């Protein structure tokens, strides 16, 4: 029902922050 | 030599590359940015006949990877100062090609050694058989050494081809001599690798462990680099004479 | 957890669903040729024709094994990785402190072409080497019975006698004790020296210390098998010099040590 | 079976370089090297193939000149690898290269000195 | 007395288990090398590049090292073992060097089998055995302890015997089917991603039992 | 050039020497294989005793589970003429 | 073909993507379970389109291995740790056979010694425990003994017998109603009818034997060892 790992969770929102902005920048550039 | 075989193969690796080009960009900034002229030019013509001559030599003594790639350096560094000597812009220029195409067969070839010292290569002999245990890798490490060769169409023939360029223009037919008779030798002792990996049937084989993700896929750029380069040489041409002007202008 | 982790397990939730949705269009794209792997249907111990094997306590017996029917096996035997003993229309008994080797066949008979059908009896102390076949025969204690031996019905191997590798024993056969027979047909050889009587006893219980360390590693849960496997990779090598700088010494887990029983020394 | 590993088998008598006396076992036809790495004289890893090659004198050993005439002699290859891994650059007379000795029948009950192990395993 | 425990494992869902570690001894086995799914390779066990073992072999490392060299192949029911020591005094763990074929159904015990060299079907090799290079032995052959197969010969029987000498377009003919069944094991080694999906069935026989 | 044995001839002289002038040894039965106790009368205590001055003259000392099977000249000698640590 | 199998390359890409698609899902809510090591044993495996075909009334223990092409009929029963590997040739097995356990039936991997003939196992046929059949051919109600080896191109014609641990070397023919044994495999004796009746009704018992043990195997999965497996400490 809920990954319990915080760090693991943290780790994946960087990860999609990273592919996002790097999508945000390739766009507006 | 005794530095580069006695250090951490990491550490040779980093030692054959990044002081060249540091110390060679203060060798033009000083030098020939400077003005006393003619004497030190003549230093490094002396020096770098020198460093060819015994680099070939030696390496050709050589029995053991590490020793071998190091003499094979100071052979190359010759080849680099006569472009220095001659002093003029396309000298300049030449000197950062050679530098550039060194510092990436360079580490070409440590990727390999890194790649095999998982093993505890240590003897050029240890590489018999390497083209049966490991076909793309001793393909791989050939197209290296006949770079390091300077066999067209490879990347390496660029350093040979500046080298008689500017002996037959500048007059030097000694140099001209030398860098045939140098470049003889190092083909021979760059094809004896290819001889062993491909031509020797052994009693005892060394099976290597293959190499991580990172070392066969610098690997896997540098040798396409090598092999493709003189297809598409205009940028490394442009950005390099782009620099040797830049120290005067 | 919280909002954030259900939200993640939610996408992740997904992602499966994608995956497995691809992995069917891939099936479909192979013709469905491939047979799926599944879970495993082997038994280590079935019972048939309402027979169940009677396994002591301490017995290591492989997973990879089959004990079928009417079988007994003493206190400290062991049945090795493929071992068959299909005691399904007749007994088989094993003694204690009797291995069976890998591949071994043991098998039995309902009725024999002529004289009396008797049960596959193994006794206490036995070795029976790799890939031999029993059947229907009389293995007395300690015996030895060589690798890729075949014993037929009726045949019996006496007390410290042995039976050579590759022979083939035919049937109703008497391997009196003392002797070593080998060949096909199995004749006798020579004389057993003292040396291979202490040697027969002494195969014995270096297998009763084997199968000690097998039997604990094919009994582990996977938690464990994963801690293990952590645990293995992060001793598999050293750097003692920087231990040093650091001032600690790494010991090696008790998990990864083996007893000295089973160690060359 | 009529040919056994034992009608090949040398009987060998190796000195640590403690000084204390260890009889070993080699094949004939196989190197010296090989029967003192059997029992760990000698570190395999040190020394993987026979090789003149591959050779630094790791494989090296000192034996008296009652089983040296038994022995080829040493080729100039040999003495160069000898003379140069010398610590003083002096070539012993009484050593050869492990690597280089074929063992033979003739060889039974040879007594051979093994030296101190020198550094091997380059960074 | 027989006394049973009520706690063991009569139906093990997960299989046997291929790679059987032994405290720190565990099975290295290359990357390009096919091993069947029922072989188990347990304790000192190494398998090298090019090399395949196939369905229900047994390689058991628990007393000494056992190696299979490059490009050499252990077929099927085959049962390869050691022990601490040999009668020869020589040391005792299994070596089946590059280039070599062990036939289906044999028994390898701390026996030395050199490159280039074919094992018959239904063969047993006894401790300190040895095979030297370039030769080969019948199916059914029986081979001693302590004894020895000479270089470039035929042999076989129970026990093995000389038969006659090889020709060399025989002895050439060595690698090249050591060759070949790599090139058949390529094959089998393609059939399996590197991952199965046995995972999924558990977690629904698990979630059918909540 | 260096080496890392004695000379044979010279361990035989020296090993005849020291048996020679022992204490009990006339010097007409000492051969190059004459044995301690059968052929010397010398008892294990003096057998012992001149192991052990075999010692001293060849600087090095003879592993006890060694010494028990020099009992002659020419085992000694055989001892003696090839270990490295002999001087 | 050619086509059949780019297709099942291709295939291999797309499922190795949407299995590695499951383990990211599984990852990224904390579960490890899909790094079990669990056995990737097939009882009955391909080899691309090579796929066993069993009749629906043979008994085939879980433990064996069939690979490839290999053909098995009605009534026929093969048994605990069998493999039969056909993939450079076929491997038939006719109707009433037994191959019993740990036994042997294969083919030439290569066809570097030759064509790689196939091996044909008729009807009523009995092979003993831990035999080996290479590419060979055995008729009709014929006895093949335990532990004896067939190698490639011999014939055993009906109602012949392999005496147990015989080695029949190649090409070698085996006549009706003869009893061959031995190392090389040599004429014996002649078969009498109460062997040849005891031929025909141990095959009727293997059968039924056959039955019974696939009636056992055949039982659901106990669901009490799965959990104390799982719940073990
Ligand atoms: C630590 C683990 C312990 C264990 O569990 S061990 C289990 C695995 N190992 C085994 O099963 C192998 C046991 N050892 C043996 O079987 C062995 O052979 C054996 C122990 C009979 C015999 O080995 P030997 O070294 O003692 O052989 P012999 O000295 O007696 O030779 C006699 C003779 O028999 C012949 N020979 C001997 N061995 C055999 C055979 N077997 N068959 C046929 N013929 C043979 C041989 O040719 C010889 O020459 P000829 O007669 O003139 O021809
Ligand atoms: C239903 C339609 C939707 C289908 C969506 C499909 C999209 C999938 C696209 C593929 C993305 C591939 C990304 C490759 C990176 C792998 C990320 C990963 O492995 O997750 C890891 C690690 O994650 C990270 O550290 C950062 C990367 C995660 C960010 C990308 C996740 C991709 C899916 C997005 C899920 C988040 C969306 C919602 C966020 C609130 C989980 O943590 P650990 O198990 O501890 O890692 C162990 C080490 N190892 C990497 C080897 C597995
Ligand atoms: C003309 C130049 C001047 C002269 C120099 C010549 C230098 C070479 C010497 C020639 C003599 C003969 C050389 C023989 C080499 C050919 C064999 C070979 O290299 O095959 C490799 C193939 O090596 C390669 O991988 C080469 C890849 C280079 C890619 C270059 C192509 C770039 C675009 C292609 C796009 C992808 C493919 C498109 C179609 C699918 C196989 O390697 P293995 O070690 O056998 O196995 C690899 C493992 N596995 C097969 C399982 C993957
Ligand atoms: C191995 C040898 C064989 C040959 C080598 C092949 C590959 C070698 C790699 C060379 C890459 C050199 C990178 C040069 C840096 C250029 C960065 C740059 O100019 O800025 C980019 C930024 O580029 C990026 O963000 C991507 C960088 C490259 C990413 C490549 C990934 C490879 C990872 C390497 C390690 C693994 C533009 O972003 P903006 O911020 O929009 O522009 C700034 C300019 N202005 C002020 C005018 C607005
Ligand atoms: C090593 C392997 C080589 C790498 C592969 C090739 C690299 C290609 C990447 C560049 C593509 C896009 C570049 C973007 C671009 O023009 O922006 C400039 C970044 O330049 C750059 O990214 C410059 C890259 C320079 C590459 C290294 C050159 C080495 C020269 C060899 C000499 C060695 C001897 C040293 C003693 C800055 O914009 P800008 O144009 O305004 O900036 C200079 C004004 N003057
Ligand atoms: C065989 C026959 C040839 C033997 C050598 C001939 C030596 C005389 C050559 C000579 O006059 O050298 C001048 C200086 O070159 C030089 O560079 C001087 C000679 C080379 C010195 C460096 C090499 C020394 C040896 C290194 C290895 C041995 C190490 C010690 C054991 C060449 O005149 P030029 O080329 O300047 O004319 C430029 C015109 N435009
Ligand atoms: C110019 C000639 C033609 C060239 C061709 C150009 C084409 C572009 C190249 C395309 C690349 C194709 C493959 C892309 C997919 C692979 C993605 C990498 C996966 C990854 O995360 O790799 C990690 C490791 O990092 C790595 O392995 C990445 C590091 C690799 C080293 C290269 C970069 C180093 C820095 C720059 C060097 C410049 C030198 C030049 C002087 C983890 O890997 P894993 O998960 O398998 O675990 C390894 C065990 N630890
Ligand atoms: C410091 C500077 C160092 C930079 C290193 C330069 C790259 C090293 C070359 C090694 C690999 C490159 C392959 C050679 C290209 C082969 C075909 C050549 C060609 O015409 O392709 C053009 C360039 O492609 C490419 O861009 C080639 C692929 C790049 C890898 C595309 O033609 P175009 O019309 O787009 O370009 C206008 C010029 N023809
Ligand atoms: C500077 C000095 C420092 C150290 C001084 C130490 C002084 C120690 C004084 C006491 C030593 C003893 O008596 S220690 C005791 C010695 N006593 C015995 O051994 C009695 C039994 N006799 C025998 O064994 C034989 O008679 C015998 C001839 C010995 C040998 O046997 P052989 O006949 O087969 O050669
Ligand atoms: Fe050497
Ligand atoms: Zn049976």
């Amino acid at each position: 029902k809920v990954s319990e790992d915080k760090n693991r969770n943290y780790a994946v929102v960087a990860g999609v922050v990273a592919i996002v902005g790097s999508i945000g920048w390739y766009l507006k550039a | 030599p005794d530095i580069y075989e006695g250090s951490p193969t990491p550490v040779t690796a980093f030692l054959s590359i990044a002081p060249k080009i540091s110390i060679f960009a203060n060798i033009l900034r000083v030098f020939i940015y400077g003005s006393y002229g003619a004497t030190l030019q003549q230093i490094f013509f002396f020096c770098s006949i020198a460093s060819m001559i015994l680099g070939a030599l030696a390496a050709m003594a050589q029995t053991k990877v590490k020793r071998l790639l190091a003499y094979s350096s100071i052979g190359h560094v010759g080849y680099i100062c006569i472009g220095f000597s001659c002093g003029t812009i396309e000298g300049i220029q030449s000197l950062l090609i050679g530098i550039f195409i060194y510092a990436l067969m360079t580490m070409d070839a440590f990727a390999i050694v890194l790649a095999l010292r998982q093993t505890r290569v240590k003897y050029i002999a240890d590489l018999g058989a390497l083209a049966k245990t490991n076909p793309i890798l001793a393909i791989t490490f050939s197209i290296t050494m006949f770079s390091y060769a300077g066999i067209p169409p490879l990347a390496g023939f660029c350093s040979k081809f500046y080298l008689f360029f500017a002996a037959l223009g500048c007059g030097a037919y000694f140099l001209a001599l030398v860098g045939v008779v140098t470049s003889v030798i190092g083909c021979f002792y760059y094809i004896r690798l290819v001889k062993r990996m491909f031509f020797d049937t052994p009693r005892t084989w060394i099976l290597y462990e293959p190499m991580d993700r990172n070392k066969s896929l610098l690997l896997a750029m540098t040798s396409f680099f090598i092999t493709l380069f003189l297809l598409y040489p205009s940028p490394l041409f442009s950005v390099t004479h782009q620099m040797a002007l830049s120290l005067y202008l | 957890m919280g909002t954030l982790g259900r939200a993640i397990y939610t996408v992740g939730n997904w992602i499966r669903g994608t995956g497995q949705a691809l992995d069917r269009v891939g099936s479909l794209l192979q013709g469905s040729h491939r047979i799926e792997e599944h879970l495993s249907r082997h038994r280590t111990l079935m019972n048939v024709f309402d027979k169940s094997p009677l396994v002591d306590k301490d017995v290591f017996v492989a997973p990879s094994a089959s004990v079928i029917g009417d079988v007994q096996i003493g206190k400290g035997s062991s049945i090795w990785y493929g071992c068959v003993l299909r005691g399904d229309v007749n007994n088989i008994s094993v003694g204690s402190g009797t291995n069976i080797q890998d591949n071994t066949l043991v098998h039995v008979a309902k009725t024999n072409i002529s004289g009396k059908v008797l049960p596959t009896l193994i006794g206490d102390n036995v070795t029976v080497g790799h890939s031999a076949v029993i059947h229907g025969c009389t293995v007395e204690d300690d015996a030895f019975v060589g690798m890729g031996a075949t014993l037929l019905d009726g045949v019996v191997v006496e007390k410290h006698a042995m039976v050579a590798a590759g022979s083939l024993v035919k049937q109703n056969t008497r391997i009196p004790s003392g002797e070593v027979w080998g060949g096909n047909p199995a004749k006798f050889m020579r004389k057993l020296t003292d040396e291979e009587i202490v040697y027969i006893s002494q195969s014995a219980k270096n297998y009763i210390n084997l199968a000690q360390i097998h039997a604990s590693e094919n009994s582990k849960s996977f938690e464990q098998i994963e801690v293990e496997r952590a645990l293995r990779k992060k001793y598999a090598r050293k750097d003692e010099d920087y231990d040093s700088m650091l001032g600690i010494t790494r010991e090696t887990p008790p998990e990864l040590i083996l007893p000295d029983n089973v160690l060359p020394g | 079976g009529s040919k056994k590993v034992s009608d090949r088998i040398v009987k060998l008598s190796a000195i640590d370089p403690d000084g204390y006396k260890q009889d070993i076992i080699g094949l004939s036809g196989q190197t010296l090297l090989r029967a003192l790495t059997h029992t760990g004289l000698i570190d395999p890893a040190s020394h993987r193939l026979d090789d003149i090659e591959a050779c630094s004198a790791e494989c090296e050993v000192q034996i008296a000149e009652e089983w040296l005439e038994k022995l080829p002699p040493r080729t100039y290859d040999e003495e160069y690898v000898l003379k140069r891994s010398s610590r003083s650059r002096i070539l012993n007379k009484h050593s050869r290269l492990g690597c280089q000795v074929v063992l033979t029948q003739e060889l039974q009950g040879m007594v051979v000195a093994v030296p101190e192990a020198k550094p091997w395993d380059i960074p | 007395q027989v006394t049973p425990s009520p706690d063991r494992v009569k139906w093990d869902y997960r299989g046997q288990r291929q790679i059987i570690p032994l405290g720190q001894w565990l099975p290295k086995v290359a990357v390009d090398a096919y091993v069947a799914p029922n072989v188990v390779l347990a304790g000192q066990v190494t398998v090298w590049d090019g090399s395949s073992v196939w369905n229900g072999a047994v390689l058991r490392g628990d007393l000494n090292k056992i190696t299979v060299g490059f490009c050499s192949n252990v077929q099927e029911r085959c049962v390869v073992h050691a022990a601490w020591s040999s009668p020869t005094g020589l040391p005792a763990q299994t070596l089946i060097d590059r280039y070599v074929t062990v036939g289906a159904y044999s028994l390898l015990r701390s026996c030395t089998i050199e490159p280039e060299c074919i094992i018959g079907q239904h063969s047993i090799l006894m401790e300190g055995s040895l095979v030297e290079t370039r030769s080969i032995l019948e199916a059914g052959s029986v081979l001693p302890p302590g004894r020895r197969i000479p270089s470039g010969e035929l042999w076989g029987g129970n026990p093995a015997r000389f038969i006659r000498t090889l020709t060399n377009e025989e002895t050439l003919e060595i690698p090249k089917l050591a060759v070949a069944i790599n090139h058949l094991s390529g094959d089998y080694f393609s059939e399996f991603l590197p991952y199965s999906t046995i995972y999924l069935e558990v977690e629904k026989f698990k979630k059918s039992l909540g | 050039v260096r080496g890392s044995f004695l000379d044979k001839s010279e361990v035989t002289d020296r090993v005849l020497s020291v048996v020679k002038n022992f204490q009990k040894v006339d010097p007409s039965k000492v051969t190059p294989k004459a044995n301690f106790q059968n052929d010397l009368g010398l008892d294990s205590l003096d057998s012992v005793e001149v192991v052990m001055a075999l010692e001293e003259e060849f600087g090095f000392e003879i592993p006890d589970n060694e010494a028990d099977k020099i009992q002659s000249i020419d085992l000694a000698v055989d001892f003696i003429a090839s270990h490295p640590q002999a001087k | 073909g050619t086509l059949g199998r780019a297709f099942y390359s291709v295939g291999f890409w797309i499922r190795e993507t949407g299995q590695a698609l499951d383990r990211l899902g599984c990852r990224l809510q904390g579960k490890n379970y899909f790094r079990e090591q669990l056995s990737r044993h097939r009882t009955l495996m391909n080899v691309f389109d090579k796929a066993p075909i069993v009749d629906k009334e043979a008994f085939v223990a879980p433990s064996a291995s069939v690979i490839g092409d290999v053909h098995i009929g009605r009534g026929s029963s093969i048994w605990y740790g069998c493999v039969l590997r056909g993939d450079v040739n076929t491997v038939s097995v006719g109707s009433g056979t037994n191959i019993q356990d740990n036994s042997l039936v294969h083919v030439a991997k290569s066809n570097l010694s030759g064509k790689v003939h196939p091996t044909i196992i008729g009807d009523n046929v009995t092979i003993g425990h831990s035999a080996v059949l290479h590419g060979c051919t055995v008729e009709d109600e014929t006895f093949i003994g335990m532990g004896a080896t067939l190698l490639d191109g011999v014939v055993v014609e009906k109602h012949g017998m392999v005496a147990a641990g015989a080695l029949v070397r190649q090409n070698t023919r085996i006549p009706s109603g003869e009893v061959w044994g031995g190392n090389p495999a040599r004429f014996l004796r002649k078969l009498t009818d109460e062997e040849i009746a005891f031929i025909s009704q141990s095959a009727t018992n293997y059968s039924n034997l056959a039955q019974a043990h696939a009636a056992e195997n055949a039982k659901p999965l106990n669901v009490i060892e799965f959990e104390k497996v799982l719940r073990k400490k």
